[PDB]
């Protein structure tokens, strides 16, 4: 009964930066913890980032931690991956990612159609 | 009688971060509460008492406050050994003393899959009439994982049992397992079995099988 | 722009080095005609209006203190002399109107406007009533919002005042003292179109900003702290005997609901609201009567350990002993508690009145002065070819205003008839 | 300095009684009240009872009304617990406490000089030693990087066992869990290692157990199917 879309692309540059976004539908958020994936071909479906609800934290991946920062806005349900210093090796489509489980058991369902952020 | 609720029950920071531990009483307890440390496997210590006063003898990174009935503990910067457990404890007369839930304060560190390990059982426990299976998830962040027992779809439930280890001393990840006991009879049923885990980290679930 | 003077050179005085308008003598006529003009016909009563207003209400009133010979003090001490100086400031427009524009600073002799230190005594007269009595004014009132911070905040006493007071009395005048000798020997005094006065300015924006722009910020500003930091100390007071009364209330009822409830359990249940409540105020607080609190909470503390061992009568009795220590301590030191802050907040709020609403003109008196000096510089430079009069009239009135407040912050029925059953004779 | 110790801890019978001791060395306990603060495995910490004998003001928390019982003599300057019928819950560690009267400034302090407190269980099936099985890794479980070769203890009881990976030579990631409580009463472990490849070393490793109170030393031999 919900649907996640997402925003941003365009074809950016070696070492740009960018503020992915995340706008849920149909849906709240403040129950559930929403999590940023990623999809390059070689190795598709891996782990970015993750933003939880009440303010405990967030985590992020090994190869994107500190360059790329998670912020969470409630009121508008949109969450906001600040995306830094972009290396070229990050060429992938990226993804708004959902829990069913307000326990972060991690059980993902809903994905939308990506982000198409490819860097040269 | 009076009801202790303490709200951030897990916590995980970083080394030299800055961390409130919030409490609320049930009743309107004057200024009259305390903040216990334990350390796993000690007697706890006493941290600030008279909600905001320090104790002789504790650093002074350490603070309290009370806003009415609502008080709070502050750790402005997190020293590498203040990895604990942190009480609320009121009290009011003798007979009355009640104590919260108590947080946990952890290693923030990057997020890692588990490795997910399925052993049947040995060819010493069917002559004993008792067959074991366990599931070992290995080397991950945050404990939030979530095992799931399938005899061929037959997600079981109370035959289960699970354990994680503590945070390793090294590289600060967790090590969980999963066990299902049967008898000899309710063994060889179906002919598959599975364990199937998801995590925070995972974007599928993870099966790993054998055949009986 | 030719009707600015351009009067032939006479060599000296000031013909070589005014500098008005980029050129050696090209400067100021006596009146206003480039931004108003004919509107000055209306302004040639419009300040005499409130001028004779600005004496009469501040006159009886100083004189109504003589009437007393000091009956009100130190508190409002600084009152009487804050309305002495406006009757001087009042008494300078009236030296205009019984004397006219057209003789006491438009020049006789050379036709422009008066500048400097005139020799013969006449600017010179006006310009010391006005800026004297001004400044000494504000300084008046800014030592007003001391002595209300000092009896807010600190609440040190009438001797208190009277001990700073002696000396902060002849404080205050040196200053204004001082700005006005260094503005005379400066001689940075001049006319003033659509005025008659003899103020500053006119010449040159530096010399606004030496006497009238800097110090009308400096007092403001250091008045408005104290009034502001005096008005949280009060309502940080107020809060705090609330609550404290609040305790009291919630000690005083719940005791009753146990006196006249029965069995084992309720009974825990109210006196451990009662225990919470007592520390509670303890907690805000001389000696005996903290002394007091804590042989009530161990009162409370014997009370409580029969009802948890199944006494319930045991208990009540324990409950009633309770009033007489109350009675001794706590409703004593409650009344005083009260009582003060009711004798601050019925007189003391009467008197920071004065302050609110005193700070608004002076601030409306420095957004005008920054906006005439803008003005001004619109127009100075402005001459040959190319390729707000109600600003102007508020600005003197708002200076005035003060003074009527002073003929109606002493409207007392009382004190009129005894001024008048000791005049009559 | 002031100091506190506990005594009369480990196992009973369900329906047993017990007595815990509380030795209070420095002050002296006239003028100071003694609590007990009882924490279950797993758990925060929860109330017992307490004891001040300036008066004798004996109370019970509503879990031990009924069952619990106190005294505290200062000629010896100690205090004493007695608990009656153990409910199989009432295993956990006790902890006795200090707290100043009422007025002034050691009142105002909690609980701070806390003893180390003992530990008691409602013991209800006999000791004995455990079973040791392996947990051989699949050839189609990861036959490349990493392997994980793991050893099972089951059925012992009471809790304390060691599990030794080849008397000291492994230190590759070695993992030993937490005991869990067998729902018939008894306990159970898991340890695993996780050898990398190379065949696992092709090495006979042996998981060599201890438990003392069974002071049993079975060394079982893992080995990859």
């Amino acid at each position: 009964q919900v649907q996640l879309q997402e925003s941003g692309g365009g074809l950016v540059q070696p070492g740009g930066s960018l503020r992915l976004s995340c706008a849920a539908s149909g849906r709240t958020i403040s129950r559930y913890a929403m999590s940023w994936f990623r999809q390059a071909p070689g190795k598709e479906r891996e782990f970015v980032a993750v933003a939880r609800r009440s303010g405990d934290g967030a985590f992020y991946a090994d190869s994107v931690q500190g360059r790329f920062t998670v912020s969470r806005d409630d009121a508008k349900n949109t969450v906001y991956l600040q995306m830094n210093s972009l290396k070229p090796e990050d060429t992938a489509v990226y993804y708004c990612a959902i829990d069913s489980d307000t326990f972060y058991s991690g059980s993902y369902d809903y994905w939308g159609q990506g982000t198409q952020v490819t860097v040269s | 009688d009076i009801q202790m609720t303490q709200s951030p029950s897990s916590l995980s920071a970083s080394v030299g971060d800055r961390v409130t531990i919030t409490c609320r009483a049930s009743q309107s307890v004057s200024s009259a509460v305390a903040w216990y440390q334990q350390k796993p496997g000690k007697a706890p210590k006493l941290l600030i008492y008279s909600a905001s006063s320090l104790y002789s003898g504790v650093p002074s990174r350490f603070s309290g406050s009370r806003s009415g009935t609502d008080f709070t503990l502050t750790i402005s910067s997190l020293q590498p050994e203040d990895f604990a457990t942190y009480y609320c404890q009121q009290y009011l007369y003798y007979s009355l003393v009640t104590f919260g839930q108590g947080t946990k304060v952890e290693i923030k560190r990057t997020v890692a899959a588990p490795s997910v390990f399925i052993f049947p059982p040995s060819d010493s426990q069917l002559k004993s009439g008792t067959a074991s299976v366990v599931c070992l998830l290995n080397n991950f962040y945050p404990r939030e994982a979530k095992v799931q027992w399938k005899v061929d779809n037959a997600l079981q439930s109370g035959n289960s049992q699970e354990s994680v280890t503590e945070q390793d001393s090294k590289d600060s990840t967790y090590s969980l397992s999963s066990t299902l006991t049967l008898s000899k009879a309710d063994y060889e049923k179906h002919k598959v079995y599975a364990c199937e885990v998801t995590h925070q980290g995972l974007s599928s679930p993870v099966t790993k099988s054998f055949n009986r | 722009r030719e009707p600015f003077v351009p009067i032939l050179k006479e060599s000296h005085p000031l013909y070589n080095k005014v500098r008005t308008g980029q050129v050696p003598n090209c400067a100021v006529p006596c009146y206003q005609p480039s931004f108003s003009a004919d509107e000055r016909t209306f302004a040639t009563f419009w300040i005499g209006l409130w001028s004779v207003l600005c004496f009469i209400s501040t006159s009886t009133t100083v004189a109504t203190f003589l009437i007393d010979m000091e009956r009100f003090r130190y508190p409002e001490r600084p009152i009487i002399f804050l309305s002495a100086c406006y009757l001087c400031v009042s008494l300078g427009f009236l030296v205009r109107l019984v004397v006219g524009h057209a003789s006491v600073a438009c020049s006789r002799e050379h036709n422009h406007i008066h500048y400097e230190t005139t020799g013969p005594a006449l600017c010179t007269i006006v310009f010391l009533l006005v800026y004297f009595f001004g400044m000494a004014s504000s300084i008046w009132w800014v030592i007003l919002s001391l002595t209300w911070f000092l009896a807010a905040g600190m609440k040190w006493g009438n001797e208190a005042i009277a001990g700073y007071a002696q000396y902060f009395h002849l404080a205050a005048w040196l200053i204004p003292s001082v700005k006005s000798i260094t503005a005379l020997a400066l001689s940075s005094v001049d006319g003033d179109p659509v005025a008659g006065i003899c103020y500053v300015g006119n010449q040159n924006l530096n010399s606004l900003r030496g006497f009238v722009l800097g110090p009308l910020v400096l007092y403001l500003l250091v008045g408005t702290l104290f009034l502001l930091a005096g008005f949280v100390s009060l309502f940080r007071a107020r809060r705090q005997l609330a609550d404290l009364e609040d305790n009291w209330e919630t000690l005083n009822d719940n005791l009753k609901v146990i006196e006249k409830a029965d069995n084992a359990a309720q009974v825990k249940d109210a006196l451990t609201k009662m225990r919470a409540a007592a520390l509670d105020a303890q907690k805000a607080t001389m000696k005996d009567f903290r002394h007091g609190f804590d042989i009530l909470v161990g009162q409370i503390d014997d009370a409580l350990k029969l009802a948890n061992e199944g006494k319930v009568k045991e208990a009540q009795a324990a409950a009633e002993q309770l009033k007489t220590t109350r009675n001794a301590y706590i409703q004593k030191y409650l009344e005083r508690a009260r009582s003060t802050l009711d004798k601050l907040e019925k007189l003391m709020i009467r008197i920071g009145i004065f302050t609110l609403l005193y700070t608004v003109p002076a601030s409306i008196v420095v957004a005008c002065y920054l906006y005439e000096q803008h003005y001004r510089e619109s127009w100075e430079a402005a001459l040959t070819c190319a390729c707000e009069y109600w600003v102007l009239m508020l600005k003197y009135f708002m200076c005035l205003v003060v003074g009527i407040t002073s003929g109606v912050w002493i409207w007392s029925g009382k004190t009129v008839e005894s001024w008048r059953r000791f005049t009559s004779r | 300095e002031v100091q506190l110790v506990e005594s009369g801890g480990g196992l009973v019978q369900p329906g047993g009684s017990l007595r815990l001791s509380c030795a209070a060395s420095g002050f002296n306990v006239v003028d100071f009240s003694l609590h007990w603060v009882r924490q279950a495995p797993g758990k925060g910490l929860e109330w017992v009872a307490y004891i001040s004998s300036s008066s004798g003001s004996t109370s019970y928390a509503d879990s031990v009304k009924g069952r619990f019982t106190i005294s505290a003599d200062t000629s010896k300057n100690t205090a004493y617990l007695q608990m009656n019928s153990l409910r199989a819950e009432d295993t956990a560690v006790y902890y006795c406490a200090r707290w100043g009267y009422w007025p002034g400034e050691p009142w105002w302090k909690a609980f701070d000089y806390w003893g180390q407190g003992t530990l008691v269980t409602v013991s209800s099936a006999s000791t004995k030693g455990p079973s040791v099985f392996p947990l051989a890794p699949s050839s189609k479980s990861t036959s490349g990087g990493t392997a994980a070769l793991g050893c099972l203890v089951k059925d012992y009881f009471p809790e304390p066992v060691t599990v030794s990976w080849n008397s000291g030579a492994l230190t590759s990631g070695v993992h030993t869990f937490p005991a869990v409580l067998q729902s018939s009463g008894l306990y159970s472990l898991s340890s695993v290692v996780t050898v990398p490849s190379s065949s696992l070393g092709t090495q006979t490793y042996i998981c060599n157990v201890n438990h003392k109170p069974s002071n049993t030393k079975v060394d079982k031999k893992v080995e990859p199917k």
